[PDB]
């Protein structure tokens, strides 16, 4: 096994899909592998677990018209604000034929702090609908840091419409 | 370690009885606190026979792990991550002159853990807007520590970096993590939150009227954490 | 060609003028590029890419900060430019906000730590 | 294998890209010439590609029961609003010819504008085909799905709405 | 010259001929023949002497 | 190369496979031929006639496409 | 030989990729001047130096207007 | 000089000048580790 191998898999597991040596434990607890390499791989793969959880939700609560206009228009934002995360992850699929950057700890950091927020705004919104879901999305615009507070103030303009 | 679950319990009830004039504060899902998420640290060769030059050359990559919170191969972080600061387990058969240099560097790693943990905790809604804004400006500077510990690996792969070079290069970083981890642990003991942390930052913005490098930190962190208030 | 005549041609492009008249400016340039010629700073590229993404994002031009990430891939794909760092650094240093701490952040490692 | 991905996100069946009328397009082999993670991306690309294939079969079936004038009008509407798919898959040649290094992950930054659109609009002809709907009653289900959240789908079925309303406006222009 | 070392010599050259403003063809001899020729100080680079020497810290290349 | 698809199909030699015998053709030659067939001409080398039905030409191939994908785009143009 | 075309094209491309990076940065450089500057930088030179001089020579040029 | 700059930043009673002077007095140790690294660099010197 080599450090060059592990960074191949680590490009697919940022996209929810499995890899040649990274796999899964049982399902949606964690991304357990198969040294110190392993530990930095694990710590990166916790961006995959945050992708599945936000992908599935927009794949189901769109294609369910019962979930209403808000609900759909939310799942549109969680698709747009995730297509731009595939834009990033395309350049990292290129740039093979070095790349490691502590096996990417400084590339992924800025969006993993945006893959959080949304995965918690999903679980805070779960079960609501209608203009009540335009309230859970207004619960999180009351926080200090203009990353989360501006990311969530965009969704509270899509979901306002 | 565990008692933060209880502190958040006391806190959120208190934010409710302050907001008896209202309702429906946000809160994070439990997985945000249960998962290892953004926390720091968690068959190798006969290093006693590995000769002195290569013995340094093996140890210097572990520091490049341990400076971001990864258990190395030698020099690996301890359990009881609790209390307020880490300790580490550099081996009994590593050369004594190298061990006494390793113990001189680690106080930036011991102080990287215990800043990730203030970036995590003091971001959730139990803690007001000001502890968020502080714990986010502090989140920014921890990226630049990740840029830097990446540069040092690039020089290492070229065979071009060694422990007396490493101890030159980390020095402005080792300073900032002391300033941050102190200004973090001071907010836990002096547990009070917004309006009071906005004092604590400004008090140290006088205490460092000499040092200038650490004086721009405290004007940065205060001018950032000021904005919500 | 050789650096001195290239540097003269540079002067003759930024100045709106002919070669003999600008020789005091070329004298100033010869005094300034001269001596400041070896690499002052240890040069690598993960940093000089970040130091520009950060500036575009600061300007709220966040899409250009992802366009750069692929323009840089293309510039690196072709195998011509062997000293990429300098011309990125130069363009960074010349950049302007279309509309101050600077010392807390990651910076170039100082190279004085080694001898030749 | 990047031109066959591109002809089988266009129509035509091939050999990498196996087809079946039930399963749709279905790369399924154990290729030694790809990183093993690959084929599940292709089955995801085959998804939209099959919501062109089976979404195209309906189109050539038209232009009596189902073979009504308002179904032709909606279905030649589902040509006008479907042409952006055809064109947006000529333009996907012009990169990959040039840049030797682009991997199929680029194609998903590109086409996932349509991943909100095709399987949603797929329920309107699957409904018209699973029920039966005739005459100016086509000019209702169109509008009742137009009242959606998603702004892509909410302007796919507003262009088909106005081109099939073109028929109603004329039949009700003879008549008056 | 100024890139090879020997910077003050290069400085001497230009100051020693800004003075001919009050011989262009004569200078054109020396430059076109410049390569041709045939193949110490204590105050030089010495911090311990002179008056108001500013702070610097170790040169080690000097 | 990338533009060499299924010319390293040759993993087919790891199970059991007999070689096809096939003729390479530049796609612009195929395009010349259809522009003739569709300008209403006769007896192209591609688009061979069998019985007044126009037909593909069998074992005719390129690189970026395989053998049976090409066959299927010819069928559609031959029926036109 | 054909290698005098194949490499010249790589220069035509690497030069206009860079013409993009330099316009997203809103710098003042025309196509020619950028080509002088990268010709310099490929020889080995310290970019801090000429980057300061380019602004100084600009200052002189505009201040006379 | 370490057993001075150590023991007199643990002393939170020491004056504002006391820290300023002490801050200078280990800026002067960056110069010292810079040089000391140059000396390690030559070790492949007597």
């Amino acid at each position: 096994i080599t450090e060059a191998a592990l960074v191949r898999d680590i490009l697919y597991v940022f996209q929810g899909i499995d890899g040649k040596n990274i796999k899964m434990n049982n399902t949606e607890n964690c991304y357990k592998v198969e040294r110190s390499l392993r530990d930095t791989a694990v710590r990166l793969s916790e961006l995959g677990w945050l992708h599945n959880k936000i992908r599935r939700y927009t794949d189901q609560r769109s294609l369910d018209r019962s979930f209403g206009l808000v609900g759909q228009s939310f799942c549109a934002a969680l698709h747009q604000e995730l297509r731009e995360y595939y834009r990033l992850l395309s350049v990292l699929h290129s740039q093979l034929q070095s790349l490691t950057l502590r096996r990417l700890l400084v590339w992924t950091y800025d969006p993993k702090i945006r893959l959080k927020t949304l995965a918690a705004l999903v679980d805070h919104c779960q079960g609501r609908k209608g203009g009540e879901l335009a309230s859970a999305v207004h619960a999180y615009t009351k926080t200090g840091d203009p990353y989360m507070r501006s990311l969530v103030q965009h969704i509270l303009s899509l979901v306002s419409h | 370690l565990q008692q933060s679950l209880e502190l958040k319990r006391k806190m959120l009830r208190d934010k409710q009885n302050k907001k008896n004039s209202g309702q429906h504060l946000p809160i994070f899902p439990a997985w945000v606190y249960e998962r290892p998420a953004l926390i720091g640290d968690f068959t190798a060769l006969p290093i006693g026979t590995l000769p002195l030059a290569s013995q340094e050359s093996a140890v210097v990559e572990d520091l490049l792990y341990v400076l971001v919170g990864v258990d190395g191969r030698y020099v690996s972080a301890q359990p009881l991550a609790g209390r307020q600061s880490r300790t580490f387990l550099v081996d009994p058969n590593l050369d004594l002159s190298i061990r006494e240099l390793v113990h001189r560097i680690l106080p930036v790693a011991a102080s990287y853990s215990a800043v990730t943990r203030f970036i995590e905790e003091k971001s959730s809604f139990e803690y007001g807007q000001v502890n968020h804004a502080l714990a986010a400006a502090m989140r920014t500077l921890v990226k630049e520590h990740l840029i830097l510990v990446s540069q040092l690996e690039q020089l290492h792969r070229q065979g071009l970096l060694s422990l007396q070079k490493l101890w030159f290069y980390i020095q402005p970083a080792m300073r900032t993590m002391d300033i941050l981890a102190s200004l973090a642990t001071s907010v836990d003991k002096g547990e009070c939150l917004g309006g009071s942390t906005l004092s604590l930052l400004h008090d140290r913005s006088f205490s460092y009227t000499g040092d200038s490098q650490a004086q721009e930190l405290c004007l940065y962190l205060t001018k950032a954490a000021s904005a919500p208030y | 060609k050789s650096p001195n005549v290239l540097l003269q041609n540079l002067c003759c492009r930024i100045l709106g003028r002919s070669e003999a008249d600008v020789a005091q400016q070329f004298q100033y340039a010869v005094r300034v590029i001269g001596s400041n010629f070896a690499p002052t700073v240890e040069r690598d590229e993960f940093l000089v890419a970040e130091k520009i993404k950060k500036e575009l994002i600061r300007q709220r031009r966040e899409a250009d900060a992802a366009l750069f990430s692929e323009l840089h891939r293309k510039l690196h794909s072709q195998g011509v430019l062997k000293n990429k760092w300098s011309i990125l650094y130069l363009l960074l240093s010349l950049s302007e906000d279309p509309r101050s701490y600077a010392t807390l952040f990651a910076q170039a490692l100082p190279r004085d730590a080694h001898s030749t | 294998m990047i031109h066959e991905l591109l002809l089988a996100l266009s129509g035509y069946p091939g050999s990498i890209f196996t087809w079946n009328k039930r399963s749709g397009l279905q790369v399924s082999q154990d290729f030694p010439f790809l990183h093993p993670s690959e084929t599940s991306v292709l089955n995801r690309l085959c998804r939209l590609g099959t919501d062109y294939i089976r979404f195209t079969e309906f189109i050539e079936q038209y232009t009596g029961g189902l073979h009504g004038i308002y179904l032709r009008a909606f279905c030649t509407g589902l040509d006008s609003v479907l042409q952006p798919y055809r064109q947006a898959l000529l333009d996907l040649e012009q990169e990959f010819l040039g840049d030797p290094h682009l991997s199929i992950s680029h194609v998903n930054y590109f086409l996932d504008q349509f991943q909100l659109l095709f399987p949603s609009v797929m329920v309107v002809v699957e409904q018209i085909k699973s029920q039966k709907i005739h005459g100016c009653q086509i000019l209702e289900t169109v509008y009742k799905h137009s009242c959606g959240g998603l702004p892509p789908v909410r302007s796919a079925l507003e262009k088909i709405l106005a081109v099939c309303h073109g028929v109603m406006y004329k039949q009700l222009s003879a008549w008056m | 010259l100024r890139v090879g070392g020997l910077g003050p010599k290069a400085d001497r050259l230009e100051e020693l001929v800004e003075e001919l403003e009050a011989v262009g063809s004569v200078l054109d001899l020396l430059v076109q023949l410049a390569g041709s020729g045939p193949p110490r100080d204590y105050f030089l680079n010495n911090k311990h002497v002179g008056r108001n020497v500013p702070y610097s810290g170790y040169d080690c290349d000097d | 190369n990338l533009a060499a698809v299924w010319d390293q199909h040759l993993y087919s030699s790891d199970p059991l496979y007999v070689p096809d015998d096939r003729v390479l053709v530049t796609e612009t030659q195929v395009i010349r031929e259809t522009l003739w067939l569709l300008s209403g001409v006769k007896k192209l080398f591609i688009f061979q006639l069998i019985d007044g039905k126009v037909t593909v030409r069998n074992n005719i191939i390129v690189t970026h496409l395989t053998h049976s994908c090409l066959r299927s785009v010819l069928e559609q143009i031959a029926a036109y | 030989a054909a290698a005098a075309a194949a490499n010249l094209n790589a220069v035509r491309e690497t030069m206009d990729v860079l013409l993009e990076i330099s316009r997203i940065l809103n710098t003042g450089l025309d196509m020619e001047t950028l080509s002088i500057c990268v010709r310099l930088c490929e020889q080995g030179i310290n970019p801090e130096a000429l980057s300061s001089v380019i602004k100084e020579l600009r200052k002189a040029t505009e201040a006379l207007k």
